[PDB]
RNA sequence: AUCCUUAUGCACGGGAAAUACGCAUAUCAGUGAGGAUUCGUCCGAGAUUGUGUUUUUGCUGGUUGAAAUAAUUAUAA
């Protein structure tokens, strides 16, 4: 119904190469590295904030 | 902003925000009645339905008789403007026309009404005839297809002209007597200045003030417009005395416009278009159950027919009968009488379903037919291009604008819907005469909604595009002989509309001078320099940099007379040659800059192909090129 | 609207006759021969073969002539004016008429 | 179109695409369009220069008439006019 | 207060499978379903029936012969 935002893909270091949905996966390689690593560390850090 | 959005609905395909209808006006005033008028003016409103003027009109009217001064009306244009103009006309007539002696003084006053479009000119003229018939006035059209000659202007009193033809009439040196005789200069839709025809209006305005100083009696100038910001700056452009300025917001509109957006969340065009069609269908389904007659605007004319086909198979899949459940016998009759007889763009079937369409590229007769049928109401849904909002007054309860990106040959790129067009599309709405309020709707991409909210609030100034038309206007003026030097040019440019706008916001319109030259002397003179270089290159005018002397050439005079653009002019200059032949003549004609906006079409292409085989005058270009299409149309 | 509901619930004509009677001139609508012409059979297709009696146009020749040989087209042709199509030989037919064939033949020749 | 049915010949209206046409270098279109470039053919003008001899009469032809004749002429088809003049009093053997 | 054991829920992460995962106004079932054995006995949890999906469930992205350029009006006669 659209009350929640459509989920993005869940990237990892393995799914890194295979996700073309978001841009820059090749075009901006190290920025993309910062996006996937920042997103993984964001889910992990969100987990730690949940336990905390 | 918060008051504007009251209520927001979230839907799977799209997020729709529903703006409530505007507020009703506070009454600090008396509604002015008709019996308060003098003897002759009581037939100004021969059908007096209310016997009282609308919220906008009364105050502006009595102010208009009270002062003789330059006036400006920023208004919803809810039919309120027509009567006001009529009444000022009657005043001028009374000033040159005695109350006791009922002989009308014909040769004294002259009147001009500047209506941007030929069709709207026509409509206006019938209105003026109806209202002014009792004095015995000739109200006739001076513009374009009107084809009035040297004499009839002299015979006539009230004139209704389009901006272009009025410009060209007043530019010509011999008629200047008529120009002096005109006391009353009415400018309808002064908001046109935003668009590139607006340059003509500001040039006309400049000519009225600056060009006639030898007789030097300045006519009454009345601007009439949709409500717009920077009204004050507009007055400083014209003369306007502070009291003549009347700013009225949309709260004074006859039918309050309920503003509605659907943001589209999709990106790729194949699903995006489908989502838009689904949204449109949903809106139509909500509307028609209420007995709502509806218009759907689109970008292109080819889009219209396919859209209507989509509504026919989809809408009919849902329910066939409800669109016509009433007078199906007479609907079958009238529908077959209209569609089957004159229509041949395979548009008959759409008419027959009872969802019709109107666009440039539909026959003149078929065109009038579609208008009339949608007026009667056998047409529940009307798919349209942008012609109707701009041209025709006929309102319809629900108005949907489908899409954002329009293709402009100006850029050669897909731009967003321009505010000045969006607004006039929203103007046609629930009918002021019959229905209570309108439904506006904009089918749009969500990212640009943030932009459309603001530009739809009408916070945007009338943009001055004088930069393109400066050169041609200056050339024409030199042909008039009014400018012998750069200083004269910039004095004329002080009465120019870009001048005011530069003063307001120098860096927006790219004034480098800024702090230097409060009057922008050196900026004005620099623009004149820039103009006279390119003009001199086109051998339009004579100019010298250090000595500064101006004179008009023959080519410049020709461009002034036939109102050729400067680009068209230099194109003619080089492309015409001593040895050029019959084949090349058509090619050059096609190259004329006025055809830059022309382009070949895929529905046109079969007839083009049939033509170019049997065409007597050969074409060096080929079917894909618009020039070839132009000159084969010329041959036809 | 009311009229719509109700509907839901000379010498030139003699020349037209003179046309649709003699076929030798009617036979040829093909004068274009091979040519390209740019633009439910009712009220004409603006192209094809024109039958004004029933207001139908036929894209092929055998349909245009065959329909003409059909009774309905002859019934309408008669209902236009008269019934000559249905209209013994007491020797005056070949004497006077045949003599008119020789006479008119020499007049044309 | 005229078409042949079984043991028959019938005039038939056609459709779709028969419209492929060649007509490339021929008829009016291509040569007439090619005619505009004919003023360019007089920028370079040369003849194999024959020995000048007073024994036989010699002709003097102007550059403008020739140019106009070239303009009126065709790239393919032969265009031909007559030419007239008279002997000047400087040389009777010269024909202008 | 620290550390540790079991279970549950919450989730980061890492895998494996979906020929499996279920549901039942159904029947029976530690008051013993269902199986093993060296013949002494041992293990103790689902079994029967019907039915849904099951070369899959919900969403996205790209490529593509799958397909989809507004209006207007100006001459000297
Ligand atoms: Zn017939």
């Amino acid at each position: 119904l659209g009350l929640l935002p459509k989920p993005e893909p869940k990237v990892k270091l393995s799914n890194m190469m295979s996700v073309f949905e978001n841009d820059q996966n090749i075009t901006d390689p190290t920025a993309w590295e910062k996006v996937v690593k920042d997103q993984v560390d964001l889910r992990k850090r969100k987990h730690l904030e949940e336990n905390e | 902003s918060l008051p504007e959005g009251s209520f927001k609905r979230v839907k799977p395909q799209y997020d729709e925000i529903h703006i409530p209808a505007p507020s009703k006006p506070v009454i600090d005033y008396e509604l002015k009645e008709i019996t308060s008028l003098p003897d002759w003016c009581q037939e100004a409103f021969p059908s007096s339905e209310t016997t009282s003027l609308n919220p906008i009109q009364s105050k502006v009217f009595h102010a208009a008789f009270e002062g003789d001064s330059n006036m400006l009306i920023c208004a919803p244009t809810g039919s309120g403007k027509t009567n006001i103009a009529l009444l000022t006309v009657l005043k001028a007539l009374s000033h040159h026309y005695n109350p006791k002696t009922k002989k009308l003084n014909l040769s004294a006053f002259k009147i001009v009404y500047i209506a941007p479009l030929k069709a709207l000119v026509q409509e206006q003229v019938r209105e003026f005839q109806r209202r002014l018939a009792f004095l015995g006035i000739k109200v006739a059209e001076l513009t374009g297809d009107s084809r009035l000659s040297r004499k009839q202007i002299d015979e006539t009193q009230v004139l209704v002209s389009t901006p272009e033809k009025w410009d060209i009439t007043t530019r010509n040196s011999n008629n200047l007597a008529i120009v002096e005789l005109v006391r009353l200069l009415i400018i309808d839709e002064i908001h046109l200045l935003h668009d590139d025809r607006g340059p003509v209006l500001e040039s006309i305005v400049a000519r009225t003030f600056w060009a006639s100083k030898y007789g030097q009696e300045y006519p009454r100038i009345i601007g009439l417009s949709a409500t717009l910001p920077n009204y004050e700056d507009v007055g400083r452009f014209l003369r306007v005395p502070k009291e003549g300025l009347f700013y009225f917001d949309s709260s004074f509109r006859p039918c309050p416009l309920s503003q509605q957006f659907c943001g589209i969340k999709e990106r790729n065009s194949l699903k995006k278009l489908k989502a838009m069609n689904d949204a449109c269908y949903e809106k139509v389904l909500e509307s028609i159950n209420e007995g709502n007659q509806i218009i759907v605007f689109v970008h292109s004319r080819k889009e219209t027919s396919r859209t209507a086909t989509w509504l026919k198979n989809k809408f009919a899949e849902e329910n066939i009968t409800h669109k016509l459940t009433k007078n199906d016998a007479g609907s079958k009759q009238i529908l077959k009488t209209e569609a089957a007889n004159v229509l041949d763009p395979s548009l008959r079937k759409l008419i027959e379903s009872g969802i019709g369409t109107h666009h440039a590229g539909l026959t003149r007769s078929d065109r009038s037919l579609s208008e009339d049928l949608f007026a009667d109401g056998l047409l529940q849904v009307l798919v349209c291009t942008a012609t109707l909002a701009w041209g025709v007054n006929l309102p319809a309860h629900t108005v949907i604008i489908k899409g954002t990106d329009v293709y402009s040959p100006e850029k050669g790129s897909w731009e967003q819907l321009s505010p000045q067009d969006v607004l006039q599309m929203l103007g046609r709405a629930g009918r002021p005469r019959y229905d209570t309020f309108g439904e506006g709707i904009i089918i749009t991409d969500q990212s640009n909604v943030q932009y459309y909210l603001s530009v739809l609030n009408q916070q945007l100034p009338i943009e001055s595009q004088f930069v393109s038309k400066l050169v041609d206007n200056l050339n024409a003026e030199v042909v008039a002989g009014n400018i012998k030097c750069r200083n004269d040019a910039v004095n004329w440019l002080a009465y120019t509309y870009l001048y005011v706008r530069m003063l307001a916001s120098p860096m927006l319109y790219k004034v480098p001078d800024i702090s230097s030259d409060g009057q922008l002397k050196k900026f004005r003179e620099s623009l004149v320099h820039s103009a006279l270089c390119i003009l001199k290159e086109q051998e339009l005018v004579l100019y010298d940099a250090e000595n500064d002397v101006i004179e008009a050439t023959d080519l410049g005079n020709i461009a002034s007379s036939f109102y050729i653009n400067h680009a068209s002019m230099d194109v003619y200059n080089r492309e015409l040659d001593e040895h050029t032949t019959q084949i090349d003549l058509f090619r050059i004609f096609s190259m004329s800059e006025e055809f830059k906006y022309v382009s070949v079409r895929y529905e046109e292409k079969r007839e083009l192909k049939q033509l170019l085989e049997k065409a007597p005058i050969p074409i060096r270009e080929d079917i894909d090129d618009p020039l070839a299409k132009v000159n084969v149309l010329l041959q036809s | 609207r009311e009229e719509y509901a109700e509907q839901a619930r000379p010498i030139e004509l003699q020349a037209l006759k003179s046309k649709y009677t003699n076929y030798d001139h009617l036979i040829k609508g093909s004068l274009k021969d091979l040519n390209k012409r740019k633009l439910s059979f009712k009220r004409g297709k603006k192209f094809g073969f024109y039958c004004d009696i029933c207001n139908l146009t036929f894209k092929d020749t055998l349909q245009y002539i065959d329909h003409l040989n059909h009774k309905v087209h002859a019934i309408k042709f008669e209902n236009l004016f008269d019934e000559p199509l249905i209209i013994d030989v007491p020797q005056e037919e070949f004497e006077l008429c045949y003599h008119n064939l020789i006479k008119d033949f020499v007049e044309v020749r | 179109t005229i078409n042949a049915q079984g043991e028959e010949i019938v005039v038939v209206a056609s459709a779709d695409y028969e419209s492929q046409t060649f007509s490339s270098k021929n008829e009016w279109r291509k040569s007439a369009i090619a005619n505009t470039l004919l003023y360019l053919r007089l920028k370079n003008i040369y003849v194999s220069a024959d020995d000048f001899v007073e024994e036989q009469n010699v002709y003097v032809l102007p550059k403008n008439l020739l140019k106009k004749f070239i303009e009126i002429s065709d790239v393919k088809i032969q265009v031909a006019a007559f030419i007239y003049g008279m002997s000047a009093k400087d040389h009777p053997k010269v024909k202008e």
